[PDB]
């Protein structure tokens, strides 16, 4: 099911390349070492409600 | 916004408000980055001279986090038609960069395929604005937000008196008294996915506000992502 199965465990963008799941992130985020989570590169990342 | 709730502190940081000569808000917009505002093309004919205010939640007083920005370049979509409101999309290049802080931050631009397959297939999205709280009422002084469900494409075509093109989608309620409204146009329609909010639409139009058998019409952002990318480089 890849991407069709819970977004392929990706935090954000999910692509099916060569019958394999490939995750990516929006501008301002860095794909984490596990290749799934998205890490904000700096303060006030897009899509995040301001808490502090 | 008809119904919904007030946007609480920091809940809608990507909301922008276009103000006219007398500092009156007449439309909304979505912060895309430090120099770009996303809005609706028809909003451009709603005022001669206008600026963009960010970080505002209560137009009645001076909080402290507000900031006005002059527009440097207005990038309207040339296919926009006043008759059907098709291609209702425009991008604004600001003269000075927005300083992100509490209540001021950009919403994320998603990728097309993923957005259409994962974002727009969810039950709801979120719309927000300073628009009317009733169809006959006056502009809201408080910023509002409202969860609006995605409406089946076939059903909305049957509900509409006007053509629903491929560049737009419907959201809202059949009979429930909640919907966007005059003043919210050009404003944000975002979809939340794992705590992150992605821009999915632009408040475009509607036959009245929150009427029975009628839905809210939004510009389909996934149909203009490439156009948006290009617009943010000129
Ligand atoms: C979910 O977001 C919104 C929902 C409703 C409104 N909204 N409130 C009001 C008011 F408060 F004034 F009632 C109005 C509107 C609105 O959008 N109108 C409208 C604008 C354009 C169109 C056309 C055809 N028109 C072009 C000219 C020929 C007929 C299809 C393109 C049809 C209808 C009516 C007045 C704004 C945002
Ligand atoms: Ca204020």
């Amino acid at each position: 099911k890849l991407c069709s199965l819970d977004n392929g465990d990706c935090d954000q963008f999910c692509h099916e390349e060569q019958n394999s799941v490939v995750c990516s992130c929006a501008r301002g985020y860095t794909l984490a070492d596990n290749g799934k989570a998205c890490i904000p590169t700096g303060p006030y990342p897009c899509g995040k409600q301001t808490l502090e | 916004i008809v119904g919904g709730q007030e946007c609480k502190d920091g809940e809608c940081p990507w909301q922008a408000l276009l103000i006219n000569e007398e500092n009156e808000g007449f439309c909304g917009g979505t912060i895309l980055s430090e120099f770009y505002i996303l809005t609706a093309a028809h909003c451009l004919y709603q005022a001669k001279r206008f600026k963009v205010r960010v970080g505002d939640r209560n137009t009645e007083q001076e909080e402290g986090g507000e900031a006005v920005h002059e527009v440097e370049v207005v990038i309207k979509h040339n296919r926009f038609t006043k008759e059907t409101y098709d291609f209702d999309i425009a991008v604004l290049r600001l003269k000075t960069p927005i300083t992100f802080r509490m209540n001021v931050a950009p919403a994320c631009l998603p990728e097309r395929d993923w957005a259409e397959s994962t974002l727009m297939t969810q039950k709801t999205g979120i719309v927000s604005g300073f628009g009317r709280t009733h169809e006959k009422g006056r502009q809201s002084t408080r910023l509002k937000m409202l969860e609006v469900p995605y409406v089946d494409r076939n059903s909305c075509k049957l509900s509409s008196s006007f053509i629903i093109t491929q560049n737009m989608f419907c959201a809202g309620y059949d009979t429930k008294q909640e919907d966007a409204c005059q003043g919210d146009s050009g404003g944000p329609h975002v979809t939340r996915f794992k705590d992150t909010y992605f821009v999915t639409g632009i408040v475009s139009w509607g036959e009245g506000c929150a009427r029975k058998g009628k839905y809210g019409i939004y510009t389909k952002v996934t149909a203009f992502l490439k156009w948006i990318d290009r617009s943010m480089k000129t």
